[PDB]
């Protein structure tokens, strides 16, 4: 039972998190 | 940066050739032909290391920063500190 | 030179941890991997630079023959040559097998792992093994034949 | 020289309206008088200058330090949590009117 | 042989102490020692870092009286190269090359040197972010950048100093809006004092140029755009515009405040130049202008005096022509006059320490230096008298 780390740091590329806030200031 | 040393070096008085020698003698470099830049450079280092031997001699802890050689047809410059030596070929004016 | 270059790794990577940036332990085994690949390469060439030498600084052994109560004698015989060598040969390995491991058990404590990480298979090893055979069997086929002189004591007149 | 449709972030802020803000600066002293409403648009682009152009330096350097980490891939893992809080803040003031 | 060695040792850039003393030391081997009134004497036209570009600021080192910093706006023959040029002049022999170039990232307005420390540099550039440079360190990018928020200076800013003795100093600079914000030479990175210099109903004064007595340090004078002078006290008991003058009716170019120092106190005495060939002096104590300057029109840019003269100062024209002016021996024609060839548009002029010689700025980059004559240059106790007793004229 020793602990293996977690899910690291993810990225989430720039364009992906650009395209999603667009639509909310679209929507918004 | 190289390039924009050796145009600078060069073009202040149109020196006919300089190269850098960051190394004792012994340069690849080249400005008008591999055998007289290497050859005349690794002459030019033995000749400052006597110099410096010579300037060592009156008392150890002195050391050559500056050495020029004006004769009836050329002018030589170094300027040695711990591994650059520079090369100058000019006219004696 | 290899150890003090791990050293000053795991400085840069402890200065890394005490500065508390983010994700360390995954760039810490990735830093590994790629170390651990890097080691196994070099002691690849290593040891096929010792087994080419044996066909690297090599220790000459030595072994006498010699004869006691007129009974042909080996000091010492050859399996303990041989002894000699797979430790030499062990030790070769570990100059860079002995070599500790990145972290933020035993093999945990210093990299055991590279004959694993052998790009190109147990072949270095195992020709490093057939040329210490290929090397004591001639030498014991040398001795038997020039050993079998002391039959002649065993035989009275 | 890339194919994809680039989504760049800019600002909501045309740099030259200081520019007209500070001709109706001179102009006042000058003994001109512009219509009220051309004083109050004025009066507010200055006043909203010095955070409008502090958010476009930022959000600047941001993006060229942004794209020298991924010049690099090997750095972005690490470098993530910090993009991550940047995006984060990015998102929070985005909604803002 | 080696093939990589050097070229490695080439590429790795240990060059700092190498390329610094080979600067150093070259261009001194440029001297030919082989065995076989006002006149020119010095003119400066860097090809390469003042082709077709306007001189932004001018400064005289005090710490080292044979070294000047020149500053350049952003160039519009090409926008992708460096715009921010700033250019560091010596007269150790002469040389065609300047000694010492520095980029910054935005267009520079104003650059001076630091009384603190004999070799930091520091410039004010059209962001209005204060701009530190190190001349020892050879680097082109800025040391040093203060950030750019609202305490800090936004508009563009025109005049940075540099305050008190050299371990009481302050750096003091002015943006065009109005912040007045002073900063030490070891940080550079937070404003210790901020605060919007205000004369009346809270509306800002567009500083253009700025000036203080000489050998005192608070009580700052300061020039707007508006077309009026204003004494600004910088913390006494009160932070703020102290007092209104009535002014010139062009804007304020450039203001200078008397310097020579003798057996009279003349510190007092303040001398603006406007926009309409108007160098307007007086006395903080009076309201109104003492004298005007009229011989032409259209923009004499900036008044400066000289060091070493009480009544001497000069002042250049955009016409294209420097004219050097004594209060002395004439207050209606110039005592001296020359123009630069090809009269080109002369922007700023800079009186060197110690007098005996002129910087002339010029929006062609070709800055020019030379003396004046000898029998003008040195003061003498009747100058002294004798401009106590012309200021008492009116």
């Amino acid at each position: 039972r020793k602990l293996v780390h977690d899910k690291e740091l993810a990225a989430e590329d720039e364009q992906v998190f650009l395209m999603k806030q667009q639509s909310l200031l679209a929507k918004q | 940066e190289v390039e924009e040393t050796l145009k600078r070096l060069q073009s202040q008085k149109g020196v006919q050739g300089i190269i850098v020698v960051n190394t004792e003698g012994i340069p690849i470099k080249s400005t008008m032909d591999n055998p007289t830049t290497t050859q005349y450079a690794s002459l030019m280092h033995s000749f400052i290391l006597k110099a410096r031997s010579t300037v060592r001699d009156i008392d150890p802890q002195n050391d050559l920063t500056f050495l020029r050689i004006r004769s009836k047809k050329n002018e030589i410059m170094v300027a040695p500190d711990k591994d650059y030596f520079l090369i100058v070929i000019q006219n004696p004016t | 030179t290899f150890s003090e270059i791990l050293n000053r790794v795991q400085k840069a990577v402890d200065d890394l941890n005490l500065h508390s940036y983010s994700n360390l332990p995954i760039w810490v085994n990735k830093l590994d991997m790629e170390i651990e690949r890097i080691l196994g390469v070099r002691l690849q060439a290593g040891l096929r630079a010792w087994t080419q030498v044996l066909l690297p600084k090599i220790k000459n052994v030595v072994h006498e023959l010699r004869i006691t109560n007129q009974v042909i004698y080996l000091n010492p015989p050859i399996e303990e040559c041989r002894y000699k060598l797979y430790q030499e040969m062990f030790a070769w390995k570990m100059v860079v097998l002995s070599l500790p491991r990145i972290q933020s058990t035993e093999e945990e404590k210093f990299y055991r792992n590279a004959l694993t990480r052998m790009p190109d298979g147990p072949v270095a090893l195992e020709e490093s093994y057939s040329a210490v055979m290929g090397i004591v069997s001639e030498v014991e086929q040398y001795v038997k034949v020039w050993l079998q002189y002391q039959c002649l004591w065993d035989m009275q007149a | 020289g890339r194919t994809g449709n680039v989504l760049k972030l800019k600002v909501n802020f045309l740099p030259e309206i200081i520019t007209l803000s500070k001709e109706v600066r001179n102009l006042k002293w000058l003994g001109f008088r512009v219509p009220l409403a051309i004083v109050n648009k004025a009066h507010q682009a200055n006043q909203l200058y010095p955070f409008a152009i502090s958010l476009i330096e930022s959000v600047r350097t941001y993006e060229r330090t942004c794209e020298k980490v991924e010049e690099r891939n090997t750095i972005s893992l690490l470098v993530a949590g910090l993009k991550k809080e940047v995006q984060a803040l990015i998102a929070e003031g985005i909604a803002l009117v | 042989l080696t093939e990589e060695e050097k070229q490695q040792i080439l590429h790795s850039e240990e060059f700092l102490s190498f390329f610094d003393h080979s600067t150093r030391i070259v261009e001194r081997a440029l001297s030919e020692q082989i065995n076989i009134k006002l006149s020119l004497n010095r003119q400066f036209f860097d090809e390469r870092w003042s082709k077709h570009r306007v001189v932004s600021c001018l400064d005289w080192s005090s710490q080292y009286p044979e070294l000047l910093v020149a500053s350049y706006n952003n160039n519009e023959d090409a926008p992708h190269e460096p715009d921010g040029v700033a250019l560091v002049w010596n007269m150790k022999y002469k040389k065609t090359t300047p000694e010492y170039v520095f980029h910054c990232q935005s267009a520079v307005m104003s650059a001076t040197f630091a009384k603190f420390h004999p070799n930091l540099v520091v410039g004010g550039t059209y962001s209005g972010q204060i701009v530190l440079w190190d001349n020892r360190s050879n680097k082109r990018t800025p040391v040093q950048r203060t950030p750019l928020s609202a305490a800090a200076h936004t508009h563009p800013v025109y005049c940075v100093n540099v305050v008190g003795t050299q371990n009481a100093h302050n750096l003091i600079s002015i943006s065009t809006d109005g912040k007045i914000c002073s900063w030490s030479l070891d940080m550079l990175s937070h404003p210790q004092d901020s605060m919007e210099l205000v004369h009346k109903q809270s509306k800002a004064v567009a500083v253009t140029s700025m000036s203080f007595p000489v050998g005192d340090v608070n009580n700052f004078v300061v020039g707007s755009e508006e077309g009026s002078v204003y004494t600004a006290c910088r913390h006494g008991s009160k932070a703020g515009i102290s007092e209104m003058f009535e002014g010139h009716q062009g804007p304020i170019t450039g203001i200078h405040c008397h310097a020579a120092v003798g057996a009279v106190d003349f510190s007092h005495l303040f001398v603006t130049s406007s926009f309409d060939w108007t160098v307007k002096l007086w006395t903080t104590k009076n309201n109104k202008p003492l004298y005007s300057f009229e011989d032409n029109a259209d923009y004499v840019y900036d008044v400066m005096w000289s060091p070493t003269h009480p009544a001497l100062f000069a002042c250049v024209d955009g016409m294209g022509r420097l004219d050097l002016w004594n209060l002395n021996n004439d207050t209606e024609v110039p005592t001296a006059s020359i123009s630069v060839e090809g009269n080109p548009a002369l922007n700023r002029v800079r009186w060197t320490h110690s007098g005996r010689e002129i910087a002339v700025g010029d929006s062609e980059g070709q800055i020019v230096i030379y003396d004046v004559g000898e029998q003008i240059a040195v003061p003498r106790n009747d100058e002294w008298a004798r401009f106590g007793r012309t200021l008492a004229e009116i």
